[PDB]
């Protein structure tokens, strides 16, 4: 089993600096030829930099948009890829993929964010149904006024994956929001307790908030 | 820069039935007797997964229904018979110069029966009420197609600003959508009313869904 | 020859 974690994402301002590494297992490193891709949503999937192999030099190549402020490297001995990014802008903003074997293999991807903005914590506001069906019943976990992007939202800490729906983030007045909805029978709740996890690793925050019912 | 332009944009696919989507390179992509292009799957939150490597060859594991085809200029993905786990964005990927660079990409939809929501209704949290907000939540779950309309009123009239919608990727396995709408106000407008409908209208229900609370009924 | 290192998507050698 191949497995390729990126980390080291985060906010930071522009023209300041992040250092993006990545940890390989499961492929033969010293040989792999290792690359960044970036996704946003204007420019779709951007290859950033290339690395080869000891045999090949360990030649890089880069994007022409971020030749001389971006720098690709790695530890054959360590198993892992870097990408010093210098003189961020704020188009560099995105979603970092490290992939191995050219395209073959890819991380689950780190996020960048440059923006001036200041981190901003989500508040979770936790959604019980209006007081009175019975036969199933729908739960609500809402996350709002947070900033940058993403945040990760569970119920029971991934036990109930089933039956949920979390929506896409919106940008409402600036700053982020998001919502997930979870649905069960009237045997599971509130006979168990069912809790909305949230983090945002910007901020730090990490917190369990419980579906009360609504009590008059 | 080789530049890709996929078509289509995206397209809708009944179960069992063929999907071709192309890509169109600015320059030829063949280098040493090899058809230097790629496919790329990207299901809803994940990265792309690498499916189909020099034109026509097979990613390992990556089943027998994708199939690609090509020379020179113009390839395709055939994906056939399709099912509910192809619903994904699909990019073609271009490796003989550099940069390589991807295709912007094609959506595939999956079409099934159609099927209403269920919609739910949610007054702000009491936290939210400590909190100064007011923030009124109505999730439609689980309908096909995406095409919705929700309406907010307020005492019977109607709303319009503060509501924001977001929809899901359709699904993996049922193939349908889900939406949330949010309406947000101050505390202080928000208790100056009662009465909060929310209601969805949509293809396969004849009369509109209205779901509503009243802020004092429990 | 194998590619490898390349990967199966990576641009082709001699």
């Amino acid at each position: 089993e191949v497995k390729l974690e990126e980390s080291g994402g985060g906010l930071v301002q522009p023209g300041g600096s992040m250092k993006l590494s990545c940890a390989a297992s499961g492929f033969t490193f010293s040989d792999a030829w290792m690359d960044w891709v970036r996704q946003s949503p204007e420019k779709g999937l951007e290859w950033v930099a290339e690395i080869r192999n000891k045999v090949n030099n360990h030649a890089t190549n880069y994007a022409e948009s971020v030749k001389g402020r971006f720098t690709i490297s790695r530890d054959d001995s360590r198993s892992v890829v870097y990408l010093q990014m210098n003189n961020l802008k704020p188009e560099d903003t995105g979603i970092y993929y490290c992939t191995g074997l050219t395209f073959d293999y890819w991380g689950q991807g780190t996020t960048l964010t440059v923006s001036s903005a200041k981190t901003t914590a989500p508040s979770v506001y936790p959604l019980a149904p209006v007081c009175g069906t019975g036969s199933s019943v729908t739960l609500g976990c809402l996350v709002k006024g947070y900033f940058p992007e993403p945040v990760t939202l569970t119920w029971n800490s991934g036990s109930l994956s089933s039956g949920v729906h979390t929506f896409p983030a919106l940008l409402l007045s600036g700053l982020y929001t998001l919502s997930s909805s979870v649905t069960v029978t009237s045997n599971t709740w509130p006979s168990q307790t069912i809790t909305c996890n949230v983090a945002h690793p910007a901020s730090s925050t990490k917190v369990d908030k419980k579906i009360e019912p609504r009590g008059p | 820069d080789i530049v890709l332009t996929q078509s289509p944009a995206s397209l809708a696919v009944s179960l069992g039935q063929r999907a071709t989507i192309s890509c169109r390179a600015s320059e030829s992509v063949d280098n040493y007797g090899i058809s230097s292009m790629n496919w790329f799957q990207q299901k809803a939150g994940q990265p792309p997964k690498f499916l189909i490597y020099a034109a026509s060859k097979q990613g390992s594991g990556v089943p027998a229904r994708f199939s690609g085809s090509g020379s020179g200029t113009d390839f395709s993905l055939i994906i056939h018979p399709v099912e509910e786990d192809d619903t994904a964005v699909y990019f073609c990927q271009q490796s003989k110069g550099v940069p390589y660079t991807f295709g912007g990409g094609t959506k595939l939809e999956i079409k099934r029966a159609d099927a209403a929501p269920t919609v739910s209704i949610f007054p702000p949290s009491s936290e939210q009420l400590t909190s100064g907000g007011a923030s009124v939540v109505c999730f439609l779950n689980n309908f096909y197609p995406k095409d919705i309309n929700v309406k907010w009123k307020i005492d019977g009239s109607e709303r319009q600003n503060g509501v924001l919608n977001s929809w899901t990727d359709q699904d993996s396995k049922d193939s349908t959508y889900s939406m949330s709408s949010t309406l947000t106000l101050t505390k202080d407008e928000y208790e100056r009313h009662n009465s909060y409908t929310c209601e969805a209208t949509h293809k396969t229900s004849t009369s509109p869904i209205v779901k509503s609370f009243n802020r004092n009924e429990c | 020859g194998p590619p490898g290192g390349r990967g199966l998507t990576g641009p082709i050698g001699p």
